[PDB]
């Protein structure tokens, strides 16, 4: 139903700012949460700064560096600026849409289990 | 044409002692359905045997035990003359005896 | 032209000549699978040597072209043996004969 | 021509003998003339029991099914002894469906016990060899040694595209089956007979794959139920052993591809009242506290900064008061919840007298949130449990939930795995609700009773909104030639599953169709409910429970049936101890019981009096006798097997007529069918299924190859028949065409898309295509979406049906025009014609038979004496026969003891059986089908005739006569021999 596409992806020094496009195209029944997750490689893939419908800011265990990320609903579209940069944030970014909004989990547990994958993109750092 | 001999020689002697024992208690369920079923055919397969000469010393003492323990004694309980047996057995039994 | 197909591999180089008895369990069938003889009931396998025409004759050719201990196949056809006029009552006129053998201790 | 009479043979046999001395040439001729043949006399030999075993793993493919489509399993084999009691040791590795796969000790089509690739259903591999439709095709493996004692196959299976692959040792199966049947659950699958090791290697931890799966297959240890655990069990079991001796075992009961499809109640199109508003604020008002509570009694912290990696509590406020998405998110709960409610029965109240008002608000200081407030909103229930109408109501919705979310993964494109993984979008919980374990359950249905008892605590108004037929039931009677007419006697049945086990007495002629008590051939008692049985159903008695043994009692002197339950006679509702009264001897009774799904019994004849429980109580001092109480041999029994196997049609059939109407001029020597009771009391409209008795078989050999040409007669290889629709019947309802001897199916409303076919791509290493041969069990124009076919007019349709035994095609045409079918069949097949019928008029159909210009008719093809001769005619031997559901099968004595047990966490499950077993088997040669030589003691015609036949052998080598017993020693072995002379059944 909602299929999400993440891009973006360069190589340079640290410090460099970074515009990630992941782009939902789809139901609005995801536009609940747009949430990030970083695979590093051979480390657990760990969460991102996420916002919810309406910019909702909520800084994750490895928002380390400015996660300057937004998001228009007209054509749901999300854009994270990584401005900074650091040799350890070279990894693969996966977005999801999800209906689940951050740390708000009252429902059942197929509501808590709906969730949408993408393809992601891998950046690295210089 | 040829069968194993040796084998027939002792599996007539082990069935029929099986059907000795078998009509020796009265049973619901004898071999075939009836006694006479039960008795005639082994009884012209240890006759045959027995007139071809393919049954040894101690196999025709089996025999002969077998029909009669107490006077026969070579020095089951009940012989197999003594119970009873329809006229197809006695007719095989004569024979037998001849 | 007896067609030959292995099933339990054996040596392989053991083949059979004129005046070596090859000892043989056999399984015969009939071209449409009707079994027409078999040595294995008979729990001794039927003790011929090559050269003397004891058997089919395409028998004695896949038994030559076996080796010791490796099943094959015997496709033979009726030209070969009786197979056109087997012993009257157990094999049809003009009979292709499967013939599922093994060879055992060759003398 | 005349079929199976025994009189003939009694001509054959004083044809060969002349009053003491034999003649040569006579002996000979017969032994020329019938005996080379193997045809018409019933040949028989010794096989080996086939057992199959599977694990506890169903695999189908469906439209939106929560499951994957590829595959992988795989068996070693640890030690194979060949050639024990003198056969080939049977084993063979593969898949096989769950609906029609249903192997039974015994009998079986062909020779031998029916294994893996034995019917279309299963697809096998014994090492060399790709079995299907029980044809052996030969596979170029680069190994081709059979399955050696240190061997390795792995199957794979993938559902897409279907198509199931072998691995021997790594070298890849030159032979594919493709494009078969996927209406059914595939399971792993091995078939051996007596003297085999195998070790079941499923991966992860039952098992280690020693070769790598091929990429995209997953392994099949994943697939494994939530609710079940991984077990090797019998494919089809009548029988288990047990502590006090064997327990009769009723159908099993089986899932479907159906069954693993979600198939929720769309709520969206439901309207909303402004009830639905009204309760739905303080609704998730309520959601919003009880999960405060939980956030205080978590470390979740009483943070207002939002941030859920500190565990910080958005809202922080009694009051909701939050951003219209989280207020949404919080409301659309009973708002999906009351729509979901509402597509019920169930309404919505309005705050009856004002409940809500009444219930208070208790709240505690010890769970103080530091934003939200001492206690946020606690809404304490005034003690308003759950009604078990409300709980069920809970479940239903909880299901509906699950089957939605489960919908929207499928559409999404995950798949079910008992190990969870993100990336391939697998999980273990995508199984339907119903199939799900009952925590997962717990964990769903927790909000929802909490949602569910605060509405209730709310002014809210209470209230509520295998098994097909002859499948069902399992009937074991004793044989036949035990039928009781005097005394007393007395047998015991445990019921180790409460149920519907019927059981009792029985006539010698019960039906298997018929339930038992549905008709007047039976006495029985059913405990599931107390009722007792015969013409119909009255109460009695008491119902029973697990371990209740019933001793059921006869009187025939008194003409009396008593039912004891523990040693206590029960009694009827008038207060009559004997269940059953005025009970004529007639031909005599058996014991029975009717076992019914998923249903364990022990059947205690009374072979062990000290095993006969309870008779000290009841029987011993009544004068009653334990039924065998003498018996040497245990009883043998007929369970009633559900294999659909073609018998004749009775001649008093009460609804179908079969009309020999004689050929005429003018008109071919034809078999009409009628239906006396159309339009009527009984007018049942049912498929039936109709072949004619005789098959016309195919060359061995395919080569190329007004008034009647005589030299095109004379080279003709082709022959015709045709099948006469009357007016009145509808042509959407024939089907015109053949069957293979393997046709076993009797499903309710066919049509071609339900017939059996696998084409068995056969091919080479580099990939080119060696053969892409097609089986099919059956093969009949779509008769129902015929061009013929398509407005009910007066005109009868005729379907012609030509088949070239040479070239191996079989042309159909209809009323002249030719149709597009061309089926090509491989040779030596066997085709009995059939016609598939649903009775929509009095005159249904015709079997025409007959001719065409240049061609023979059928009976030149059937019948060998004719075989050259141009004029239609039917010999008596020529019949139609109608399928039969059930029938009557002889339990075998001896069953294969086969030990299957786990011997660790690296190897796995094992399967081991080294006890052999033979039976002899008699084989029918133009039906192509054996069962037990012992199986003959009911069956008196094939007695009989069989005795002749034993009496045509000794007087043809009678007299010395030593050409012709050498002859016989083909048809009759010397094993065959001496287990006949030690078989005692």
């Amino acid at each position: 139903q909602v299929q999400l596409q993440e891009s973006g992806g360069g190589l340079m020094q640290a410090g460099g700012s970074l515009r990630l496009s992941c782009t939902a195209s789809g139901s609005i029944f995801s536009i609940n949460s747009m949430g990030w997750y970083r695979q590093a490689p051979g480390k657990q893939r760990e969460l991102v700064a996420t916002i919810t419908s309406g910019n909702s800011i909520n800084y994750a265990d490895s928002v380390k560096g400015r996660f300057t990320i937004s998001r228009d609903n007209a054509k749901n579209t999300v854009y994270l600026q990584m401005n900074s940069l650091k040799p350890e944030d070279t990894a693969v970014y996966y977005c999801n849409a999800d209906r689940v909004p951050n740390g708000y989990n009252p429902w059942g547990t197929p509501n808590d289990e709906y969730d949408y994958w993408g393809q992601g993109t891998q950046v690295t750092v210089s | 044409p040829a069968i194993p001999l040796e084998a027939l020689r002792d599996k007539a002697l082990r069935m029929l002692g099986e059907a000795v024992r078998d009509g020796g208690q009265h049973a619901r369920d004898p071999v075939g359905g009836s006694v006479e079923f039960q008795f005639v055919p082994v009884l012209k397969l240890v006759s045959t045997l027995l007139v071809m000469g393919i049954f040894g010393d101690e196999d025709v003492k089996q025999i002969l035990k077998m029909i009669e323990p107490e006077v026969f004694t070579e020095e089951l309980e009940e012989g197999l003359l003594q119970m009873k047996l329809p006229e197809s057995v006695k007719l095989q039994m004569c024979n037998l005896l001849e | 032209g007896v067609e030959i197909e292995t099933i339990s591999p054996g040596d392989g180089r053991t083949f059979p000549k004129k005046g070596q008895t090859c000892v043989v369990h056999y399984t015969g069938m009939l071209q449409n699978g009707k079994k027409f003889d078999s040595s294995r009931d008979r729990n001794k396998p039927f003790k011929f040597r090559i050269g003397k025409q004891e058997v089919i004759k395409g028998f004695e050719e896949g038994a030559a072209q076996m080796s010791l201990g490796q099943r094959a196949k015997l496709t033979c056809t009726p030209d070969v043996a009786y197979g056109a006029t087997g012993h009257p009552g157990v094999i049809p006129p003009n009979a292709t004969l499967i013939f599922d053998v093994e060879l055992l201790n060759l003398e | 021509k005349h079929g199976r009479n025994h009189k003939v043979l009694d001509v054959l046999c004083s044809l060969c003998v002349c009053n003491g001395v034999a003649v040569r040439s006579n002996q000979d001729l017969i032994t020329e003339n019938l005996l080379p043949g193997r045809e018409l006399l019933l040949q028989t030999n010794l096989i080996n029991y086939v057992t199959s075993i599977r694990p506890n793993i169903f695999v189908g493919r469906a439209e939106g099914s929560t499951q994957y489509g590829k595959w992988y399993f795989e068996v070693m084999v640890d030690e194979v002894v060949p050639f024990l009691t003198a056969q080939a040791t049977h084993l063979r590795v593969g898949w096989a469906l769950t609906e029609g796969y249903s192997p039974y000790p015994g009998g079986g089509e062909g020779w031998g016990g029916n294994g893996v690739g034995d019917d279309l259903y299963s697809y096998g591999f014994d090492g060399l060899h790709l079995w299907t439709g029980h044809v052996a095709r030969p596979v170029t493996s680069p190994g081709q040694h059979l399955l050696a004692p240190e061997d390795v196959v792995s199957c794979c299976l993938d559902l897409s595209v279907p198509s199931i692959s072998f691995r021997i040792n790594g070298c890849p199966v030159q032979g594919v089956f493709e494009a078969f049947n996927l209406d059914g659950l595939f399971f792993p699958v091995v078939s051996f007979s007596a003297g085999v090791k195998v070790r079941f290697l499923l991966g992860g931890r039952h098992g280690e794959f020693k070769f790598l799966p091929p990429p995209g297959y997953a392994p099949c240890h994943e697939a494994v139920l939530p609710r079940e655990r991984l077990r090797l069990e019998p494919i089809k079991e009548y029988r288990r052993e047990g502590p006090r001796g064997p327990h009769l075992v009723g159908p099993s009961r089986c899932l479907s591809h159906t069954d693993f499809v979600p198939c929720p109640v769309d709520t969206v199109q439901i309207v909303l009242p402004p009830h639905l508003e009204r309760i739905r604020e303080k609704l998730a008002e309520n959601i919003h506290e009880l999960w405060a509570l939980t956030r205080i009694e978590q470390g979740w912290t009483y943070g207002p900064v939002r941030d859920d990696n500190k565990r910080l509590h958005p809202c922080l406020v009694n009051f909701h008061s939050l951003p219209e998405p989280e207020r949404n998110y919080n409301l659309q709960m009973s708002g999906e919840t009351l729509k979901t409610l509402l597509a019920l029965g169930c309404h919505v109240g309005m705050a009856d007298e004002k409940a809500e008002d009444n219930l208070k608000k208790t709240k505690l200081p010890k769970t103080y949130m530091m934003s939200n407030g001492y206690k946020p909103a606690p809404l304490d229930l005034s003690h308003v449990r759950l009604t078990p109408a409300q709980t069920t109501l809970v479940d239903r919705l909880a299901e509906n939930g699950h089957n939605v979310w489960a919908r929207d993964r499928v559409a999404q494109g995950w798949s079910y795995s008992a190990v969870q993984d993100i990336p391939a979008r697998r999980n273990p919980r995508l199984v339907p609700y119903r199939l799900l374990d009952e925590a997962t359950k717990r964990s769903n249905r927790d909000s929802l009773c909490q949602a569910v008892r605060t509405l209730l605590g709310y002014g809210y108004n209470i209230e509520p909104p295998n098994q097909s037929r002859w499948d069902r039931v399992r009937i074991f009677r004793a044989e036949k030639s035990y039928t009781v007419q005097s005394g007393r006697w007395y047998f015991e049945f445990e019921a180790v599953t409460t149920g519907e086990m019927r059981v009792g007495w029985a006539r010698p002629e019960l039906r298997p169709d018929v339930e038992l008590g549905a008709d007047e051939l039976a006495y029985v008692f059913n405990g599931h409910r107390g009722q007792r049985w015969h013409l119909g159903s009255e109460p009695f008695g008491r119902p029973w429970q697990s371990g209740d043994v019933v001793g059921c009692m006869i009187d025939l002197t008194e003409n009396t049936i008593i039912f004891t339950l523990n040693g206590e006679v029960l009694m009827s509702d008038s207060g009559s101890e004997t269940a059953f009264r005025e009970i004529e001897i007639g031909d005599g009774f058996l014991p029975v019981c009717s076992l019914g799904p998923g249903q364990v019994g022990h059947l205690n004849l009374g072979q062990d009096v000290s095993s006969l429980r309870f008779f000290a109580i009841c029987g011993l001092q009544e004068g009653f006798e334990p039924f065998a109480i003498n018996m040497q041999r245990p009883v043998t029994t007929w369970f009633s097997k559900s294999l659909p196997q073609f018998e004749p049609v009775p001649p008093e059939h009460p609804h179908y007529e079969v009309a020999r109407m004689d050929g005429t001029v003018d008109t071919p020597p034809c078999l009409r069918l009628a239906h006396r009771t159309w339009g009527s009391q009984n007018s049942l409209v049912e498929m039936l299924f109709l072949r004619l008795s005789l098959p016309v078989q195919f060359h061995q050999h395919f080569r190329c190859t007004n008034r009647d040409d005589p030299e095109i007669i004379l080279n003709t290889t082709t022959y015709y028949y045709s099948v006469r629709v009357f007016a009145g019947q509808e042509p959407s309802c024939v089907w015109v065409g053949w069957v293979t001897p393997d046709y076993h199916q009797h499903d309710m409303n066919f049509d071609l898309s339900k017939v059996r076919a696998v084409t068995v791509t056969m091919g080479d290493e580099q990939g080119n295509v060696h053969s892409s041969l097609k089986c099919s069990n059956c093969y009949m124009v779509w008769g129902g979406d015929f061009v013929s076919p398509g407005r009910i007019s007066h005109t009868d349709l005729v379907i012609g049906c030509l088949v070239d035994l040479a070239t191996g095609l079989m042309t159909f045409t209809a009323n002249g025009k030719e149709s597009n079918t061309f089926f090509q069949v491989e040779p030596n097949t066997k085709l009995f014609p059939a016609v598939f019928v649903l009775p929509t008029h009095q005159n249904v159909i015709q079997f025409e038979l007959g001719k065409q210009k240049n061609i023979m008719p059928l009976s030149a093809a059937m019948f060998l004496s004719e075989r050259k001769n141009p004029a239609p005619q039917c010999p008596p031997r020529l019949e139609v026969q109608m399928l039969m559901p059930v029938s009557w099968s002889r339990m075998p004595n001896h069953f294969l003891q086969v030990e299957t047990r786990r011997a660790g966490e690296r190897l796995g499950w094992a399967v081991q059986c080294q006890d052999p077993l033979t039976m002899m088997a008699l084989h029918i040669p133009e039906e192509n089908r054996c069962m037990d030589i012992l199986e003959l003691s009911e069956r008196l015609d094939l007695q009989r005739f069989h005795s002749h036949t034993l009496r045509l052998y000794r007087a043809v080598c009678a007299l010395g006569n030593n050409r012709v017993a050498h002859a016989l020693c083909s048809h009759v072995d010397q094993a065959q021999l001496l287990h006949a002379l030690e078989d005692a059944h």
